[PDB]
């Protein structure tokens, strides 16, 4: 003997969940197929409305059944107004359209095996407990990315800093395309048209010394790296823009893992935030930006509404997913022609996940910083 | 609003087997500015 | 993916004593089912 | 062949196909062919 | 011994009827996975 074996082990904590709590489920019947469909209806004036029924008020078909559409231009609306003469023979002949939404459900699962020798003649006698704890925790982890990957992929509101338009456009070489205070407020303005409602009410103000008052905002999920840029962010008046959380903790209620607020957004930091690593431009002379994996790394800024994530659960009883485990302990349970001794074990976790992204007006703005 | 539902209400020589429908919305708009001096307008070029 | 294996037509068995899956091909099965040098397919 | 006895009588063993369905039949060269790390350990016939 | 098979980087498939154990090789499996004359190694 040369050393003392301490029993208590160092186990890593489980990353706290941040996205699975915001989703609502839609039950899918068993006996029928593996897809769910929706009929989203659009307003008549919306430019999405396209239809063959378009006969002009004073004339023939013009292949436009939405009147002036969504032009919002005073030089256009009067011309396309449904003016009608005394003789009511024919008119705009408006049409209407419905949008088909399709949602798919896929299958995913685990399995791992262990021999009786491994459990028996091991230094630690708590090997089984550590394995199942690590296994189930990872299943919880993996489920989170399943949700987050889809939400990031599906977002109608995608604003790009500066003059960029695609992921490849972003670079830190020249003027680094980073988040500006001007950019953040426009995303709220674009979100202010509709869909995403006001997650939280505006803070009136509590009797204190340092407390400030913030407006109604919507949660914006951000990776830890970009937090510094939000911190040192000058407003138009050269003052701060990142109102610290402490300056309104007394007045209003707090969302979990909050750092602060900008304009119409409350900043939420998620430890496990996926990023577009190495999807920017080639880093010829990278000016000390942490975003560097072969090329520049693009980080997201996500703002989920309350009507843009319909997770479909196949048989999940009011849950985003259920894990189905199957343990075959070594022994008689695993005796067969393959192993007539039973010196093998097995555990498998199976689950079913799917999402819809109805009303895709979630906000996903990119950033290359640090 | 006038709505001619399919059926007898739209039976005619053109369509003896009344099948079509109809719904027409008509209105008269009008606008009178009593005191234009009380209306104020400011034009502006927006940022970005 | 396993379905791609089945859709292609190739079958698959289970490797118990260490390993995952080996996939049986048409020629391989004929190759595998050969006693002597005159019972395997022509190509080999 | 005719029955599962015929393959065993022939000497050729038979493995059960789990994914796909069927019964792959294995012969001596087929196994000896199959067990080969590299070109070196193949039968003289190949 | 069976452990010597795995030590050689070799997987092994059990036999239900009359074999007990058949050792499966990566060249063999790649040979065994083959539709036609196209998918066999240069060695064959």
């Amino acid at each position: 003997r040369l050393d003392y074996y301490y029993k208590k082990a160092l186990v890593d904590a489980a990353k706290e969940m941040y996205f699975g709590q915001l989703a609502e489920v839609t039950n899918m019947p068993k006996n029928m197929g593996k897809q769910i469909k929706l009929y989203h209806y659009v307003p008549l004036l919306d430019d999405r409305n396209v239809n063959d029924q378009g006969i002009d008020a004073a004339g023939a078909t013009i292949a436009n059944g939405n009147l002036y559409g969504s032009s919002k231009d005073i030089g256009t609306i009067p011309s396309k107004l449904p003016a009608l003469t005394e003789n009511g023979g024919r008119v705009n002949r408006v049409g209407f359209t419905r949008i088909q939404l399709i949602g798919s459900i896929k299958k995913f699962g685990f399995f791992y095996e262990w021999t009786q020798e491994a459990m028996d003649f091991d230094t630690d006698e708590e090997l089984d407990s550590h394995l199942i704890q690590e296994a189930v925790k990872g299943a919880n982890e993996i489920t989170e990315d399943q949700l987050q990957i889809d939400l990031l992929n599906g977002a109608g509101v995608v604003r790009y800093p500066g003059a960029a338009t695609s992921n490849a456009d972003m670079t830190g070489e020249g003027t680094a395309t980073v988040v500006t205070y001007e950019g953040l407020v426009k995303m709220g303005i674009t979100l202010n048209d509709n869909l995403c409602p006001m997650q939280t009410k505006l803070i009136a103000g509590s009797l204190m010394t340092d407390t400030r008052t913030i407006q109604g905002a919507r949660a914006l999920y951000i990776g830890s790296e970009l937090e510094l840029q939000l911190r040192k962010m000058k407003d138009p008046f050269d003052n701060a823009a990142f109102i610290p959380v402490q300056q309104y903790a007394d007045a209003g209620n707090l969302l979990k893992g909050e750092i602060g607020s900008i304009a119409s957004f409350r900043v939420i930091v998620v430890p496990k935030m996926l990023k577009w690593a190495g999807a920017g431009a080639t880093v010829t002379t990278n000016p000390g930006y942490y975003a560097t994996s072969g090329k520049y790394d693009v980080f997201p800024m996500l703002c989920v509404g309350s009507g843009s994530f319909t997770t479909i659960g196949f048989q999940t009883d009011g849950k985003t997913v259920k894990f189905t485990t199957y343990t075959k302990k070594p022994g008689i349970e695993t005796v067969s022609y393959a192993d007539p001794y039973g010196e093998m074990g097995l555990t498998s976790i199976k689950w079913y996940y799917g999402s819809l992204i109805l009303r895709p007006e979630w906000i996903a703005l990119f950033k290359t910083v640090a | 609003t006038y709505t001619k539902k399919p059926g007898i209400e739209t039976v005619s020589y053109a369509d003896p087997y009344g099948e079509m429908g109809l719904t027409s919305i008509k209105w008269y708009y009008g606008s009178l500015i009593l005191r234009p001096e009380w209306i104020a307008l400011f034009k502006t070029v927006a940022a970005m | 993916d396993v379905d791609a294996i089945l859709a292609d037509g190739k079958q698959a068995v289970a490797v118990k004593h260490g390993g995952g899956l080996v996939v049986v091909g048409e020629l391989g099965a004929q190759v595998l089912a050969a006693k002597d040098v005159s019972e395997l397919p022509d190509g080999v």
